[PDB]
């Protein structure tokens, strides 16, 4: 039996206070106006053992506890752990071990299964999830967390499913680390009747949430359904005005996600540059070139707490994300008295005779006090550093000209008279000093990425390579949703020519070995929406550019759609346009005034019944 | 305000030897990265050889890797290419583009380009 479930089994996302938000998440949800299952007792069961793909919504109406369990398990034999969430009275609760579950569910002492095993976490939660009226529970399951819902509400006088707007409050969520794909429900019988068995399915679909101060959720859009409701979700609100928009390539949904960053597993040693045991001078600094790694920022910080670490272009915290292809690091050790004077831009001595930062710099500078490490009491003279030079200079030219300081009007060469000095400036350091006399060791990290295969990214993991299906791939950086397929491209072309004001990513490397991901949209068919607005009444049209309107249907996938759209994309009462196909209205001979623009002169209206019209824009 | 000037190019056969310049006259900055692009009939533009400007990083394209060779001399800033071993699909307009390192993947400058017609 198929049946319409109208805006109900809607759950809360995350565990949050949010209030008056319109929070847009994307997890698995019921879309509205699907087709579900209905079945009843008599007196074994109804159906067979529905499959559990992702999570389930069970509803019903009955009392005197018919229908009060409910299993979960892989193969209910020689497999991982098993929910078995059993309503009792006295002794009501959830236990989640693995048990030998047979084929008939029937509760009535538990003739359920057969035998246990090892078992895992076992909630004890005394609360019962019990308690005409609809009782209706959402059970889900993701990363190794199993959730529950309950949103037991008195219902109206009979019928198959109540109207109106509901939101199951969020049970107690347990953690246990399995996955299901069999699911049943257990029956009470008194002498060894009939039930109302409601069973759906949520599919990952997107949906949009909005909440209210009070603590509870007012109205929810599915954003997977016909024109109306599909574009009321792309403006982030829940009512619309009288005229044509856009689409958000929200009608196909990308069901998986692919990365794929990395290629290799070897570490990098880049703490061997910051624990290193004798460094240079700003006079003579190394720069210490590194490729194909894996870069692991997380482990930087594991020393002792710093000072002054500003990374100007990308954001410390979010810096595990990003890939780059070289990492250059120069280390060397400053005075206390120019520790904030190290920066892109700012100007000074050392940003004169010594290292300088250009105008764009990815990297970032790391600087440390090492008072207690180069101090003598002497004097530390090994240390120094060029400040008398003849002009400016540029980034990264590191010069180690010895030669005697020649700037002045005399060739002193040697004597060291008027205007004549030492160029490395030997400052010495000593214990006994001040915090602004104190050395401070600065290594500057740069993040060189050119247009080549990546050769060192962050330490995320990898995933699988998911073809011909609508994904969302984040492979180096291009967080697209597509399609990847296999052209005859031999070639990548460098997206470059006219600066790309506009253009998406139509292919990628393959982080992988050698392949041609050329990325395809999933469908876009150049779909518009004519809303006239929801304050009138719930009807709207479509319009397709760059069709014969016999195209239109095969470009937009007519068959991977809802069934509910499908009646908006047939070949009937369908208008050929200088601009597309008009499909949902009636072209009427005659024009009185232009309304709505829908495109190349053609206006519409809205008037009686009340519906869509078409016309043209006569003056 | 600057440019890159190229010279040679014309009529040659395959499995021969080429040599392509890439001047420049108000360009001064050595972190700027150097690079080669080819346009090819029927396709766009595809990259051929890159050399990083912060030090002696060379980098070839999946088809020219053990084919070409490059050098960036910094004495008289200039680059030069040398295409060995000509195969046939070789014809095409190559140009010279500097970029920066940091930051997107445009290239700041081009060039004239040059027309290899391998025969």
């Amino acid at each position: 039996s198929y049946t319409n479930s109208f805006t109900r089994g809607v759950y809360y996302p995350d565990k949050v206070f949010r209030s008056s938000v319109l929070h847009s998440t994307q997890d698995l949800f019921l879309p509205f106006f699907s087709n579900v299952t209905w079945f009843h007792a008599i007196h074994r069961f109804d159906n067979p053992v529905l499959p559990f793909n992702d999570g389930v919504y069970f509803a019903s109406t009955e009392k005197s506890n018919i229908i009060r369990g409910w299993i979960f398990g892989t193969t209910l034999d020689s497999k991982t752990q098993s929910l078995l969430i059993v309503n009792n009275a006295t002794n009501v609760v959830i236990k989640v071990c693995e048990f030998q579950f047979c084929n008939d569910p029937f509760l009535d002492e538990f003739r359920v299964y057969s035998s246990a095993n090892n078992c895992t976490f076992e909630y004890v939660s005394q609360p019962f999830l019990m308690d005409k009226n609809l009782r209706e529970f959402v059970f889900k399951n993701i990363d190794g967390y199993f959730k529950i819902y309950s949103k037991h509400t008195p219902i109206n006088l009979e019928r198959d499913l109540p109207q109106g707007f509901s939101a199951l409050e969020p049970l107690v969520d347990l953690p246990i680390g399995i996955n299901i794909t069999r699911f049943q429900t257990l029956l009470a019988l008194h002498r060894s009747g009939a039930a109302a068995y409601y069973v759906g399915y949520l599919q990952p679909r997107t949906f949009l949430l909005k909440y209210n101060e009070n603590g509870t959720i007012t109205d929810a859009v599915d954003c997977a359904l016909d024109p109306l409701s599909e574009t009321k979700c792309t403006l982030k609100s829940f009512t619309v005005e009288k005229g044509i928009y856009q689409t958000s390539n929200f009608r196909v949904q990308p069901t998986e996600s692919i990365v794929r960053f990395p290629n290799i597993t070897n570490l990098c040693p880049f703490h061997e540059v910051f624990n290193a045991t004798t460094f240079a001078s700003v006079y003579a600094w190394n720069r210490k070139r590194i490729s194909n790694c894996v870069a692991d920022y997380s482990v930087i910080y594991n020393f002792a707490p710093f000072f002054a670490f500003k990374c100007y272009g990308v954001s410390p915290t979010k810096l595990n994300d990003l890939c780059f292809t070289n990492v250059y690091a120069d280390s060397f050790v400053i005075r206390g008295n120019e520790v904030s004077q190290i920066a892109p831009g700012q100007t000074g001595n050392i940003a004169d005779y010594n290292y300088k930062l250009p105008d764009d710099f990815t990297g970032c500078v790391i600087a440390w006090n090492s008072n207690k490490l180069d101090s003598k009491p002497s004097g530390n003279y090994n240390y120094l550093y060029r400040l008398f030079r003849k002009s400016k200079l540029k980034p990264f030219e590191r010069d180690i000209s010895t030669e005697i300081y020649q700037a002045g009007n005399k060739p002193c060469n040697g004597v060291a008279g008027s205007n004549c000095y030492s160029p490395l400036q030997s400052y010495g350091f000593r214990p006994t000093y001040g915090v602004g006399h104190q050395p401070y060791r600065v290594v500057v990290l740069s993040f060189e990425l050119l247009h080549a295969p990546a050769t060192v990214c962050g330490p995320k993991k990898s995933t699988n390579l998911v073809k011909n299906k609508c994904v969302n791939f984040n492979f180096n950086g291009l967080t697209g949703t597509g399609v990847l397929t296999e052209s005859n491209k031999k070639f990548l072309p460098f997206q470059q020519f006219g600066r790309d004001i506009a253009d998406t990513t139509d292919a990628v490397r393959d982080p992988q070995t050698l392949e041609i991901l050329d990325i395809t949209p999933c469908s876009f068919g150049g779909v518009s929406v004519i809303t006239p607005g929801t304050n009138t009444s719930n009807q709207v049209a479509v319009l397709y550019q760059g069709v014969n309107c016999t195209e239109v249907p095969v470009a937009i996938h007519a068959d991977q759609l809802t069934p509910t759209w499908r009646v908006y994309s047939t070949g009937s009462n369908v208008f050929q346009t200088r601009a597309g196909c008009l499909i949902g209205a009636e072209y009427v001979n005659n024009s009185y005034e232009c309304d709505i623009p829908i495109g190349a002169g053609i206006c519409a209206s809205y008037q009686t019944s009340q519906s869509i019209i078409a016309y043209t824009m006569s003056l | 305000e600057v440019q890159l000037v190229e010279s040679g190019g014309g009529l040659v056969q395959p499995g021969g030897s080429l040599r392509l310049s890439c001047a420049a006259s108000d360009f001064y900055f050595d972190y700027y990265e150097m690079s080669w692009v080819r346009q090819a009939p029927g396709q766009g533009l595809e990259w051929v050889s890159t050399i990083s400007g912060l030090g002696g990083a060379t980098y070839y394209a999946d088809s020219v890797k053990g084919r070409f060779t490059i050098s960036r001399d910094n004495s008289k800033n200039t680059l030069y290419l040398q295409m060995n071993s000509l195969r046939a699909e070789d014809t095409a307009l190559y140009y010279c583009a500097t970029r920066s390192p940091f930051g997107d993947y445009a290239f700041s400058y081009w060039g004239q380009g040059t027309l290899v017609t391998v025969s």
